[PDB]
């Protein structure tokens, strides 16, 4: 079990360790070695998802480990409250950024040559925290869009 | 002889012409062999396509041909009837795009937006995901959730609502019994009950006072009749709306007091006083509890008189 | 000599061959120098791209090259394995579009529609604006407004509504006192009160008549007892539902008259008649006001008897 | 002497050089006449475009030119400044698409999706049809229908609802008269009326028992006074909440019994017992019907005492 | 009048014969000679339309007649409850597949170069059957999407 | 202050003259010298905007002055009730056509290379007139779509 202690509240997350072993190993290694301490949810779109885990409070990127393989064919779907790994255009480019699905994102599901996004976790407690975060006002048109005006800071990440 | 001066000088002008042809050949061959061209190759049907770029006076093997590279800003398309020239690419700050005067018709494409989980996605079989949209006109939902939507008056709201989740009261009730003053082993009603209705509603209301029965008593001893009187006085905001005296036969107070919106709190004061039979005998009076009910006050199809 | 008959004719056959080569060279050179080609140029890496169109037997300076124009309807792409030919452009009434059998994948494009404020817009970061849409399936609104939308029965309507903005009445009340006939300084109730309920509701209703107390009086003078009678008679659409006589002890009329939807107006007639003590003494009768309430008539979990 | 041995050898060396030039010409002419090129043609303006592919040493008529075919996988675009190579087409399982690193800007296109009635359509004038969509954010509907949508608490629901289509009761009513036992030609009320309210509501309720009037009678014969007694005993869930005795002066029972949600069914028992004047005279007692109303129990802005 | 007796119920269709004579002749010839017997509504999208008349229970295509010319310029529009002929990319390729409009499809209407879809019939009774069919769950991602999981079958197609 | 006395009613517009000086000068010169009289709102899309000021009662385009420079970088946004200058594809091509935003049009705001649309006015009274106009039936598919069937004529324009 992992707790993200944010300025908005506490998010208990149950890790699907049996379906995505390498993703959950990578996520637990980041959360164990205080990587997500003092990191913001830099991309909040209400009705879509809230994305965090790569940028510090001043919108500056952190140093990640070398990436992990995509395990999106584990058959877990991008349902409301699940966490998928965020990645770049490359299929196996997922390093550190994740996102929580605040709604049902069927178009982010697949295991095939269109790899989609690997769900590896689920919010079991603090869905109200995610619901309050999802509705914050976001306006940083230019470099990064949908950046919360007042940053949503993860104060600490406590792993059980 | 004549042939010694007419057929022997030919070996000199012939040599001069041969040297001139040698010079022209050296000038042209070194131009041909250094010349690069677009190389035409053939399918096993006689089709003759462009296969790449290579030296004009060479063969290659359809392999090691150095690709058909075109310089992007140099390619344009013409109509060879009017001579109108249309560039293939347009520069936008060190990015080259197609001229987009073509690009007028797309059938069953895959479109995806920027970010990497994308916000927009159009699947080739016609599934659309927007997730960051601003739509207007003719929405026909089969699932989902509204969050801060203003549903208009002309929207039909077929479906049920709970009895709760209604801001106004529609009906309220309240009740009390008059204080009882007692002596020895007998009690009679005497005192005041105050019914206050706060003005906290946007609509007109009626304060229905359900019937209040009160009476006194009669006792005849040695041919002397003693009356135990009962008096009920009702004040609406200090104004007397009722005043009753009951001897042995009952009087009943009931009323529908109007409570309009914005005029302030309505205070109904029920004052009941009992008078003794004599200087010694305690009064024997009766007065039913105060029972009041505040209604939403519809004046429509309920005619009286 | 022998030497004058073989090698001296060489000067003439050599001249004839030189003239033939001169004719061939004139035929070929005048067509090489008139020949336009696609010109190949180089980067400072040895890459050999197409830089434009120019005279084949020239140099230029990579400048003044007359551009690489292709005639649009003449360009097509082949697979050099099966020989399938695919035109680059398709004509649509003096407009040339790309063949659109390519054009199967767009990633983070900007798309805008015709008019000039556009109705449709797709931003490369994935913001979608439609403004003239017709959508079906799975809407999750965060803001906006519905205008003529039929909300279905299976739509959860979590949230409150006002007490007003309810079409039906649920409860109404009305009240009146009986006409008072007076002589000298004494008044008694006597007359008719008519309570009419308009049949203007889709559901069943009950007309709850709150208790109506009426009584007469008794006087004993010189051992003669005179009774002042009170008669209350209630008619429902002319049919007698109550008839009461009160001498000195009270009678109480109360009833719940049922009002079915669509059966027409219900008219309740309350008529009070008072009888004098004698030919001289005025009657001493009492009758409480007529108070009526019309309710929504629910017959569910409230059992009596 | 010298003229027959010096310029005579000029004929032989000229013949040798002519044979060498003949060999070179036969080597190069056969290469030229077998060479296919891209043919450049002209508009009537001096524009020099690519008109197709044809034999280099021919003329044609701008017709019978065998089309400008390029081999698709061989065409790429360069920037002749840095040398970056960008292919025109990308292979995807025996299908060739445009590189889509171009294709960054679409202006008033027609887009339709796969199936043949299409689910998605984008008209060039900006009309959008999605019909298989999944939208989030800022919807402004002008028509349509919701089917399984959860309308949130913060959605304004301006508009009316029917009195029906409300799950709760808000107000109910019920009534019955006491059983009448009769002998000879006179009847009096005596028996039990049981009022049961099923606990089937989520909110607190009040059981308002509208005033219930009961009385006995008094007869005096030969100076002997006989009291006909009336007793009303009301039980709430078997617990006695009222007990009254009436001789000739009336008593009135009224109460507001609280009905909390989840506590179980409330059973109110109204028991009337009438006692005869004597061993022979039947009792002369009166008791009004039992009317009860169950309300939604608001305790807010209405206070007593 | 055509009885479409399906597993869901009965659908009653009045044929707009005077406006689409060849389409309605082709449809009645298929209906008379038991073509649509034991054939599934293979493509149902709620909010759009339900499409049937080409595939048997086992998702196999039947043999149609030579196609019919498009008669979409008859001025009948793709309103809710109307049947239009389904066709392929070719404008005069409509053979046997039809669809019922479950909503207002303005973008399927035209008589022009862009031929749209020819409305030739209307549901007069048994709309409720169409609303029950339109909401069945559909998951056959791959060859044909929007295929009902448990197929709805036209048991018999009886004509008056 | 300007009157647009239309057949629907009266629209009161407060000109934002301090942020779009030359645009509002151009608009006031058109309205002053009797240009917008007997001119229709030729383009009405409900939920978007209503566009007027270019076409006479019989769909005849009028003669404008030479165009004005785009002043959309004044920071005034295309909010409900604001008037923006309507222009052609060219960024500085705005002459006489304007439109009223009947809703929040965020995609029309920009001061950049993508010049957006210059807001220079606001409806202060007669928003009910614009709401009645926005919902009129519009059907002229072909040359110009979204043309009201019964033209919305600006009877006169009066300045204050």
């Amino acid at each position: 079990h992992v707790l993200l202690t944010t300025s908005a509240g506490n998010i208990e997350l149950e890790l699907d360790k049996q379906k995505a072993p390498v993703s959950v190993q990578n996520f637990v290694d980041y959360v164990n070695s205080g990587f997500y301490n003092n990191t913001t949810f830099h991309r909040v779109i209400p009705g879509f998802m809230i994305q965090g885990g790569g940028f510090t409070e001043q919108m500056q990127q952190k140093k990640p480990n070398p990436p992990i393989k995509n395990e999106a064919d584990n058959g877990l779907r991008n349902t409301r409250g699940t966490i998928a790994m965020a990645r770049t255009a490359d299929k196996d480019s997922a390093t550190s950024q994740f996102f929580i699905n605040v709604a049902d994102n069927a178009f982010l599901d697949h295991g095939q040559r269109d790899f989609g996004y690997a769900v590896f976790g689920k919010v079991v407690k603090g869905m109200d925290v995610a619901d309050k975060i999802s509705q914050v006002p976001t306006h940083d048109v230019g470099p990064y869009q949908n950046v919360p005006s007042k940053p949503v800071v993860i104060l600490s990440a406590k792993v059980l | 002889g004549k042939e010694l001066l007419e057929k022997v000088e030919l070996t000199e002008d012939n040599a001069s012409r041969l040297e001139e042809f040698s010079k022209e050949w050296k000038d042209a061959s070194d131009k041909w062999n250094a010349m690069w061209a677009v190389k035409i190759e053939q399918t096993k049907d006689g089709k003759h396509y462009v296969a790449g770029i290579g030296l004009s006076m060479e063969d290659t093997e359809e392999g090691k041909l150095s690709q058909f590279l075109v310089a992007a800003n140099r390619i344009a398309f013409i109509d060879p009837a009017n001579g109108n020239e249309t560039p293939m690419f347009v520069a936008q700050g060190n990015q080259i795009f197609m001229n987009d005067v073509f690009l007028k018709r797309l059938t069953a494409p895959t479109i995806t937006s920027g970010g990497n989980p994308p916000a927009f996605s159009l699947t080739p079989d016609g599934k659309l995901t927007a997730k960051n949209a601003d739509i207007s006109g003719s929405v026909n939902a089969n699932s989902g959730t509204l969050s801060n939507v203003t549903i208009a008056e002309n929207c039909t709201i077929n479906g049920t609502l709970r009895a709760e989740k209604i801001v106004g009261d529609i009906v309220k009730a309240a009740s009390a019994a008059f204080p009882r003053q007692r002596e020895s082993s007998v009690d009679w009603p005497s005192g005041t009950r105050t019914v206050t209705v706060t003005d906290d509603h946007p609509f007109d209301r009626q304060i229905v006072v359900l019937p209040l029965t009160f009476r006194g008593s009669k006792r005849t001893v040695s041919g002397r009749t003693t009356y135990s009187m009962c008096y009920l006085k009702v004040l609406m905001n200090g104004a007397v709306i009722y005043d009753g005296a009951a001897n042995e036969a009952v009087q009943v107070f009931s009323r529908i007091v109007d409570m309009p919106a914005g005029r302030g709190n309505v205070i109904l004061t029920f004052t009941l006083t009992s008078t003794r039979h004599s200087a010694d005998i305690p009064p024997y009076t009766f007065a039913s509890d105060v029972q009041v009910m505040v209604i939403k006050k519809q004046a429509l199809g309920i005619s009286v008189v």
